[PDB]
């Protein structure tokens, strides 16, 4: 079931009043969501493109978005230091979660839709109970700004990302940390975990007689890794500016990438090559997402558009 | 005690409180952005953003622009003193102020800039500073073409003391042999055209790029 | 006798005689050029030329731009009175002034514009005139957004009298629901950005072209 | 000996400080001349492109230029109402001729290099004695601005062009006028006479049992006229703004033109079709010139540039 990552943009959705921060596909409906410094969450229709709805109620900026498994709850993040939980019965905000002392630049609903993880300039990662809005666990760690947090498909683990040029993988239960991944030259802005394609070993499978993650930095470098050994295994030696998004394709043929080099990259870690490039925007591409099921990619930047690709 | 170097917020006399509006916008920009390069100054700096050449040269540099039109040294000072220098840690700062400083002698003006520079490398010791020289003005020769020139003079002399500063006194062919400035270079004989800025920006960019390539672990 | 409508040349207080430099350039332009379209007014007019949209829309229309920054009705008047209306016989004239007339009640300012219109269709009876309404300004609501609004009010009523004039009161989404003006549309909450002009010029161009397609034996 | 009218510009000469007004080829040397609102006449090298010389001394603008046969005298035109005569021993001005009471917008040296013709906002056409600078005849005629004058291969006749939307052909000796060519809809900006190609008849040569000229206009249309009858013959309906220049190719295969639609067009009046189109400049194109012998055309425009096309 091979896939097409390319052409010229087949829908460009304008509407936000300010840079777009994150783009997100809904797990079920033919709809996709976008966040901005607006500070607004907006909802399109990627099949058709329609201003569907706007979600208002943050004070300063919307930095991250994350849907629960069911596609019925949406968490958001802001420079208000809040973490709003939204109901996709369509409208209302449910809870507002207060803890972080500064900018909150990443959030995620964990798989057992019972917890939320966030990360902040706090230098903090916090864990909130969805149905009580309580802060439950706080991960003290890096010496600087934390930029991203990601769960592990299994829910067991957490990957964090920060200004101290470091990637940490934490144990969600014990709050110990199995690994600190060090060999980045500048701030790391990105993390993705590898899925149904741990076949990728092929490209580096020797040693003698595991779990993986990509990191995009302001090196303009995406680094592959395994947590287990602490070695990075790759470095996608790349295009021209701060890297901003990383994304293993539906399977594991390709890695997708976007950055401040006003561009979206599809790599071939099928032996290091970078198999295609598209100039997607007229200012930094801020983020992307690939659909796990359907032939569409979204992409949002600072020229305040959301672009849809086939 | 030199008047051009006493910080001073511009009173709004018009009603729409636009000066403060802009300042706030910047403060706000200082709270959660994080640039490599920072341009501060007056209209010359402000207007630069409006032209195609800004998205072409400095946009990819992660650059902020804190320019306000008609600002004087006194104003820029106050602005810098009241929080346009917090939280950010730019690698390079470009200062371009002075040509709106009627009411001060050349000497005083140079003092102003110098004070600005002083402040900058106090609050931002890591930053390498470029000061763009004052540009000629007016269709035909005049007192002010002279004033600005002096300022440049004094700066060439007094800036190579003081840490991490250099003057970049660009001169594109803004004055011809007959001593006239073409309105194809300055549409109102003061503010630059697209064409004009290209004469300024080429070398400026070229320099910054140098300074950036100097040290990258921030 | 209303002050906003008494012509009066802007005295140079700075030293480089820039205002008169520009005016002369215009009269010189008036002597040997021959346009179809003529833009007169303040910074709104003058800045329009600086953006790519000018060379894309109005340049091929054979258009001249007689804009000076910070000009008021009184100045525009005087400039027209002293020879920016000679020899040329434009088919369409775009007038855009008023937002700089602090010191005048909206009523007065309306009178000013009307006076300008009157003059033009005296010296230029064949020309069809477009008056652009005054735009909002300031980040947040203020007495000025109110003032210009009234001017527009009064003009809507007063201009359908008077020969060959219509007001074009554009509104692009300059104010949103919360009543704020984005600096992506007004970079200093007064002057337009490239984007901003596009919201203004699309409709304006569309109208001119109509008016030109009306009659072509000049 | 067919010819190549096309490619992408193979020399772009910057140097003037203001719109270019006329471009001209020298009859012998590998050199070409340009006039501008500068008010200066400048000299390149079309083979190489080199600012060779500048010729200064007009007050206001140089609107036309014209070499004598031998390429040793050059006349110029300006809004000073002057007609400078220059020496191509290289520098000095020789005479300055005063008469017209307004803009002088074209000039030409006649074939018997012993007179000059000029035209003005005067509504006038004046004939000057080269070696005494005297004004000798003045042709009163159109009711509006006169835009252009051209002699007739022979020297015997004069083609005028004006704001009264008219083209006149005058008898240089009697000052009578054989023809008033009426049917243009708007100001006429251009004229050229037809050369070694009176074969052109072909396209319109019936009737029952002559000299030819072209007018270029603000019509956006170029006409062909046969003067002896004074009928318009063709009407090449092409591009999109005022027509500024109008030529017959050395043969008579084609017709070249240029206009206020940043453009230079090659016309195949064999079948009225416009056989090619070069967008030549980024602002109006003011004047062109073909080279009777070798392969070049030159093009000057309001973008202040002179271009040499192979």
């Amino acid at each position: 079931k091979e896939w097409i990552p390319r052409p010229p943009e087949k829908y460009a959705l304008s509407g936000h009043r300010s840079p777009v921060t994150r783009v997100i596909f809904h797990p079920v409906f033919s709809v996709m969501v976008s966040a901005s410094e607006d500070a607004t969450i907006k909802v399109w229709d990627y099949e058709t493109g329609d201003f569907e709805r706007t979600l208002k109620g943050h004070t300063d900026s919307v930095q991250d978005i994350s849907f629960d498994h069911s596609g019925k709850l949406l968490a958001s993040c802001s420079a208000d230091m809040t973490i709003k939980l939204w109901d996709f019965q369509g409208f209302e905000c449910i809870r507002t979660m207060h803890g972080h002392d500064h900018n909150v630049s990443s959030v995620s609903i964990m798989p057992n839709g019972d917890h939320i993880v966030s990360a902040s300039r706090d230098k903090t990662i916090k864990m909130w109970e969805v149905q009580t809005g309580y802060c439950v666990k706080t991960f003290t760690g890096h010496r600087e700004w934390v930029r991203m947090v990601r769960p592990n498909q299994d829910g067991t683990l957490i990957a964090s990302c920060s200004n101290d040029q470091t990637v940490r993988v934490w144990v969600v239960a014990t709050k110990e940390c199995k690994a600190e991944l060090r060999e980045h030259r500048h701030v790391v802005e990105c993390i993705s975990w590898a899925p149904e394609s741990s076949y990728s070993s092929i490209s580096e499978a020797t040693g003698s007689e595991g779990p993986f993650l990509l990191s995009g930095s302001r090196d303009k470098t995406i680094k592959m890794w395994d947590v287990s050994t602490g070695m990075c295994l790759m470095t996608l030696v790349g295009h021209d500016n701060w890297v901003r998004g990383v994304l293993f394709h539906s399977g594991g043929k390709f890695i997708l990438s976007c950055a401040d080099d006003k561009t979206l990259r599809v790599w071939d870690y099928k032996n290091k090559r970078c198999m295609k490039t598209l100039n997607a925007h007229e200012h930094f591409v801020t983020s992307l997402d690939f659909h796990k099921t359907a032939p569409y990619v979204v992409t949002g930047s600072v020229d305040q558009t959301v672009k849809v690709w086939e | 005690s030199n008047p051009a170097a006493i910080p001073h917020a511009a009173e709004d006399i018009q009603g729409d409180d636009r000066w403060m509006s802009q300042h706030n916008r910047f403060v706000l920009d200082c709270k959660d952005k994080e640039p490599d390069v920072l341009f501060v100054g007056d209209s010359m700096v402000q207007l630069m953003q409006q032209y195609e050449i800004w998205r072409e040269l400095f946009s990819p540099l992660h650059a902020l622009n804190f320019g306000i039109g008609g600002d004087t040294t006194r104003h820029v000072l106050w602005r810098l003193k009241n929080g346009e220098l917090e939280n950010i840690k730019p690698k390079v700062i470009v200062v371009w102020v002075g040509t709106n400083n009627h009411e001060n002698t050349a000497e005083e003006v140079a003092g102003g800039i110098e004070a600005i520079v002083q402040l900058i490398n106090t609050r931002q010791p890591q930053a390498k500073i470029i000061v763009l020289g004052l540009l000629p003005r007016g269709e035909k020769p005049n007192p002010l073409r002279q004033k600005n020139a002096k300022v440049n003079q004094l700066l060439k002399v007094s800036l190579p003391k003081l840490a991490n500063v250099q003057l970049l006194d660009t001169d594109g062919g803004f004055v011809h042999s007959d001593g006239a400035i073409s309105c194809h270079d300055m549409f109102d004989f003061l503010h630059l055209t697209g064409g004009g800025y290209a004469k300024i920006c080429k070398p400026l960019h070229e320099l910054i790029m140098q300074l950036l390539e100097e040290t990258p672990e921030e």
